[PDB]
């Protein structure tokens, strides 16, 4: 709920999955 | 070309 | 999915297999919501053109999984689903307008590394986010190609389409409730949601507050990863109403 979309192997550690940044880069 | 399942999920 | 990769573990803890339970299959993906709430595509559970009808007892939900046919002891849970609930106009007649499900589970799913639930759009995200060259991402287990079967969860971002562009791609009457998505003949790179990936996720992560959202729902296409074709998703946020509805009125 409150937690949502927060994956805990990657947003929760910070780290990064290999393709997210390809998503971000298209929001222009 | 599914490993089984256990029972107690069929039952 | 057809030219995409293996997901990462954990990449996509929302992701949901819908399976059958005789024989025992894949039928579809989906995506977890809540602890007690599962969304997929209503052709999943209904599409008579197909003799396809299931009924609660006929399904099971898999939550938390990587391999696509392997148990995975102590990672992925089972549940038993409660209640189907399809929107009340989905169009299975003509073009899948509408094609939006939820499933209640019998009991609540415990969270972990690997599950964990996807949020679902406000107005403002899907207005910031829903725009034509954007990208989502979509997962799933199904098809590698149109003519084959993944050993693990399949990963691949594509592109929002121009609402023109995916009208002049096809016969199919297209709606509001529905956005397509995919590269272009001309872009070079490609990629698509094929037979098997029903049912799943479209999601973008929202650079406001790097939260993943689910927008779309894997719905249909001509084929898969077509030249001058594109895949349909259904568009979440245009049916939120019909959501809320169901689970504050069953939850
Ligand atoms: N075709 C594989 C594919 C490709 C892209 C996407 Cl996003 C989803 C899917 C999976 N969805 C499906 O396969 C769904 C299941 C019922 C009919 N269907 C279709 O895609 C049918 N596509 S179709 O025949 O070319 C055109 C069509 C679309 C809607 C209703 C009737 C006909
Ligand atoms: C599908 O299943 C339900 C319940 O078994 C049934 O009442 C309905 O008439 C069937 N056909 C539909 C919804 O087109
Ligand atoms: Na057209
Ligand atoms: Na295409």
């Amino acid at each position: 709920e409150a937690d949502c979309g927060l994956r805990p192997l990657f947003e929760k550690k910070s780290l990064e999955d290999k393709t997210e940044r390809e998503l971000l880069e298209s929001y222009i | 070309d599914f490993e089984e399942i256990p029972e107690e999920y069929l039952q | 999915i057809v030219e995409g990769s293996d997901a990462e573990i954990g990449m996509s803890p929302w992701q949901v297999m819908l399976f059958r339970k005789s024989p025992q299959e894949l039928l579809c993906g989906a995506s977890l919501i809540s602890d007690r709430w599962v969304l997929t595509a209503a052709h999943c559970l209904l599409y008579p053109p197909w003799d396809k009808n299931f009924t609660e007892n006929d399904l099971l939900v898999r939550i938390g999984k990587h391999s696509r046919t392997r148990y995975e002891r102590n990672i992925e849970k089972i549940s038993m689903l409660e209640k189907i609930y399809i929107h009340p106009r989905y169009n299975w007649r003509e073009n899948l307008d509408r094609d939006i499900a939820l499933m209640k589970l019998k009991k609540p799913v415990a969270f972990s590394d690997y599950i964990h639930p996807v949020c679902l759009p406000d107005r403002e995200t899907a207005a910031s986010l829903l725009q034509a060259g954007y990208k989502g991402r979509v997962t799933g287990w199904g098809n590698l190609k149109e003519t084959g079967q993944p050993s693990v969860l399949q990963v691949v971002n594509l592109p929002i389409v121009e609402r023109p562009v995916c009208k002049d791609s096809t016969r199919i009457r297209i709606t509001d409730n529905m956005f397509c998505a995919g590269y272009k003949p001309d872009e070079g790179k490609r990629g698509d949601a094929c037979e098997g990936d029903s049912g799943g996720p479209f999601v973008m992560k929202s650079p406001f507050n790097n939260r993943w959202y689910q927008m779309g729902i894997v719905s249909w296409g001509e084929g898969c990863d077509r030249d001058g074709k594109y895949g349909f998703y259904t568009h979440v946020f245009r049916l939120k109403k019909w959501i809320q509805k169901v689970i504050d009125q069953f939850g």
